Parts: structure tokens; C-alpha cells; sequence
């Protein structure tokens, strides 16, 4: 999944 | 100044549970968006990401190790703990914990996320060996033969690391190569130490081997066989 | 999952050179990429974060550029402390992958290994095991391939090798490979061979012996 700080 | 340091057992047996603690100073796991992650490095191999935990308590794990890892934090003690269950020999590695910055804030307003893209401060790393072996001294065997000649000693089946080897009580140094030990599938280490000399010197050669852990010192004189 | 491939895996250079290491991702990671330098025995150290930002306290000769799927780290004037292994890390997708690393070592002229094969000692044989060791001494570059053959059968899964760190005077490496067999299996064969491939050797060199020949 997306990193904590990605869109 | 941010510093982190890993602690836990240096040795662990297969099927057992490994608990590693990261104690840090210079930041709080209650600071905004901060993270602490764990990365491991088997000897001679690449870095491998394991898990990370943030101050808002979100946790993420390597998919390959998900079932065996638990990461948790203890904010008031400034520690992050990683628990790995059912370890096996392939889990022998140096384990590092590391800090991850949270976004920069201005008057408590997040304005820059670029600083979260890196693990910026690392702990020295803690070496963990997974083996069912009990302490044991090495068996030492001879290794016997531009026009250089080679000979050495094979320091076999000992545990745990380290062992020290010198040649001629320390007087022979040029041409000496003591290789890093390999952990055999048996759970015991093995290493060779060799020395190259002018094919004429064949002068005497004796390797002095010492495995402190088992109180085993051995001096083995090696020569060009054939009686 | 997402793949991060570094190139080259190994690289030779001299103090003062300009080197550039590249890292390619299988899917775009935007600018969420970091570079690290790791010296032997130490933890990795952050050089560049967010693909191109210079980490505080890191010397200006280090530079990072790129975004999406292709990134590069360049060290403009290599210093002695830069002989080390470099890694890139992606932080856009979980898990936060690391590349395979690229080793940067002291360049020196190509040198083929001096190869030696050692039969197992009679002393070891009495304990029931047989170790055959092969030594590749003082060669360069680091990559070398050792293939054990017993009565012409290609061996696999029964050997282990280790390599010394680059010699500080020579700039060469040495490699030790151990073939291990039970005394029984050992006794069932005659020709024990260590085949070596290396850049400095026109063609593969083989060192061998016939067991029990006296």
C-alpha cells in the first residue's frame, strides 16, 4: 500500500 | 542530538523467540509523525527492511515476515521493541533500529513532507546469531601444498565466534590471509587461515589458534607432507 | 513487490574520481528515495533524502538527482572514506525497500588469482569428514567463480566460501572455498578439482589431485 506520507 | 542503541541476546536457538529493544534519546515517540523502524543485515548481505512504528501508533511490517513480527512502543521509556518468533538460522544478522523524521511543521502546521523520505539516524546495530550449538572448541587441521607456495590451517567446527589465529607466534604477517568464518548448516563455524611464501622458504610455519569461549589453544606446525 | 535495482553492483575507482551510482524502481516512487553510505563495521549513514536533498552535515561532494523510476547518486571527488558500499531506499510503498547495494573499492590493475587446492588431512579423515579447500590468492577485480568437480561431476550445495576485505597495500582480494563430504563419499571418488573463472585468466584454470595417489 502507500507509505504514511504518500498521496 | 539523536542517538539510538539496540540491545537483546547475541545468541538465540532455532524455534525460539527473539526480543530486541531500541532505546533512544533526542526525540520522543510522542513527537508529531515521528517513526522508529528496524532493518537487518545478514553477514555479507544487503539491508532488509523489517518494520516501523509511528508516534500515532500505526504499525507496518515486511510482508515476508509479517506472521513472526510484533513491533511495539513504550513512549515513557523511550523504547521500541521488536519481537520475532520462531527464529531459524537464516535470521542470523546484524539488527539496526533507526529514526524517521515526521513532516516539518510551522506554528504546528505541517508544511514539508520531504524530510520523512529517509531513515536519518541509525543505531550501531546488534549482532544476533541463531544456532542450536553449545560452546565448542575447533579441531585444527593442516592445509599443505609468482612461484609462491601456500599453506595454512583449517579451523573447524567451533562455536561461538570469535577465534584468533596468528602465524609463528605473531612473527609471520606478510602473506597471511585469515578468512571470515562461515556458519555451517550444522550451526558451527569454520574458517581457514593461509599464508603464501617464496617457494624456497619451505623456515618453519606454525599457526597459533585460540578460541577463548571454550578455553582451547592449539599450535599446529604445518609442513610440505611426504614424511 | 516493488523492485529496486542498483547499478553497478560493484565499481572500482581512485581518490579524486567522479562516480555515479544509479537505482531504478519497478514502479514510480515519486521523490521518496534515500541514499546511504555504509562503511565496513558501521551502520548505514544518510547522505541524501527525498531524492535530492543534502542531509545536514553531509559533505557537498555528494549529490542526488532523479524522480519516478530512475535515480542517481554522484560523488564528484571521491575521498578515501568513500570506499564503501552504497544503498538506495524507497519510502513511497510498504515495504520500504532497499536496493542490493553497490560496493566501491580501490581500483588497481587486473591480477589473476594464484590458485591452490588442498586435500583433506589424514587427521580429519580419521574423524569421518573430508574437507577439500581451494584458495584463490591476491586477485582483482573481486568477482571470481569457483566450481568444484569430483570425477567430473559438477558439485552443488556442498561448499562454502568467504572473501577477505580489500588488502590495504595490494588492493587485491583472496578467496577460500571449502568442499565438504563424508569420509565415505570422499573415498568413493578420485579426481577432486577446483575450477576457477576470473577476468585476469584467459580461460578457466583448474587445480586438482587424485585421491590416495602417493
Amino acid at each position: 500500500e502507500n507509505d504514511k506520507w504518500a498521496s | 542530538r539523536i542517538t539510538l542503541k539496540e540491545s537483546g541476546p547475541p545468541l538465540v536457538k532455532p524455534t525460539q523467540t527473539l526480543t530486541l529493544t531500541c532505546s533512544f534519546s533526542g526525540f520522543s515517540l510522542s513527537d508529531f509523525g515521528v517513526g522508529v523502524g528496524w532493518i537487518r543485515q545478514p553477514p555479507g548481505k544487503a539491508l532488509e527492511w523489517l518494520a516501523i512504528i509511528y508516534s500515532d501508533d500505526d504499525k507496518r511490517y515486511s510482508p515476508s515476515l509479517n506472521t513472526r513480527l510484533t513491533i511495539t512502543k513504550d513512549t515513557s521509556k523511550n523504547q521500541v521493541v521488536l519481537v520475532m518468533t520462531r527464529v531459524s538460522p537464516v535470521d542470523t544478522a546484524t539488527y539496526f533500529c533507526a529514526h524517521r523524521r515526521g513532516p516539518t511543521t510551522l506554528f504546528g502546521v505541517p508544511i514539508a513532507r520531504g524530510p520523512v523520505n529517509a531513515m536519518d539516524v541509525w543505531g550501531q546495530g546488534i549482532t544476533v546469531t541463531i544456532s542450536s550449538t553449545s560452546t565448542k572448541g575447533p579441531s585444527v587441521f593442516p592445509l599443505a601444498p609468482g612461484a609462491a607456495a601456500a599453506l595454512g590451517c583449517l579451523v573447524k567446527d567451533y562455536f561461538p565466534e570469535p577465534v584468533t589465529v596468528s602465524w609463528n607466534s605473531g612473527a609471520l604477517t606478510s602473506g597471511v590471509h585469515t578468512f571470515p568464518a562461515v556458519l555451517q548448516s550444522s550451526g558451527l563455524y569454520s574458517l581457514s587461515s593461509v599464508v603464501t611464501v617464496p617457494s624456497s622458504s619451505l623456515q618453519t610455519y606454525t599457526c597459533n589458534v585460540n578460541h577463548k569461549p571454550s578455553n582451547t589453544k592449539v599450535d599446529k606446525r604445518v609442513e610440505p607432507k611426504s614424511c | 513487490a516493488l523492485q529496486l535495482t542498483q547499478s553497478p553492483s560493484s565499481l572500482s575507482a581512485s581518490v579524486g574520481d567522479r562516480i555515479t551510482i544509479t537505482c531504478r524502481a519497478s514502479q514510480g516512487v515519486t521523490s521518496a528515495l534515500a541514499w546511504y553510505r555504509q562503511k565496513p563495521g558501521s551502520p548505514p549513514q544518510l547522505l541524501i533524502y527525498d531524492a535530492s536533498s543534502l542531509e545536514s552535515g553531509v559533505p557537498s561532494r555528494f549529490s542526488g538527482s532523479g524522480s519516478g523510476t530512475e535515480f542517481t547518486l554522484t560523488i564528484s571527488t571521491l575521498r578515501p572514506e568513500d570506499f564503501a558500499t552504497y544503498y538506495c531506499q524507497q519510502l513511497h510503498f510498504y515495504p520500504h525497500t532497499f536496493g542490493g547495494g553497490t560496493r566501491v573499492d580501490v581500483r588497481r590493475t587486473v591480477a589473476a588469482p594464484s590458485v591452490f587446492i588442498f586435500p583433506p588431512s589424514d587427521e580429519q579423515l580419521k574423524s569421518g569428514t573430508a574437507s577439500v579447500v581451494c584458495l584463490l590468492n591476491n586477485f582483482y577485480p573481486r568477482e571470481a567463480k569457483v566450481q568444484w568437480k569430483v570425477d567430473n561431476a559438477l558439485q552443488s550445495g556442498n561448499s562454502q566460501e568467504s572473501v577477505t576485505e580489500q588488502d590495504s597495500k595490494d588492493s587485491t582480494y583472496s578467496l577460500s572455498s571449502t568442499l565438504t563430504l563424508s569420509k565415505a563419499d570422499y573415498e568413493k571418488h578420485k579426481v577432486y578439482e577446483c575450477e576457477v573463472t576470473h577476468q585476469g585468466l584467459s580461460s578457466p584454470v583448474t587445480k586438482s589431485f587424485n585421491r590416495g595417489e602417493c
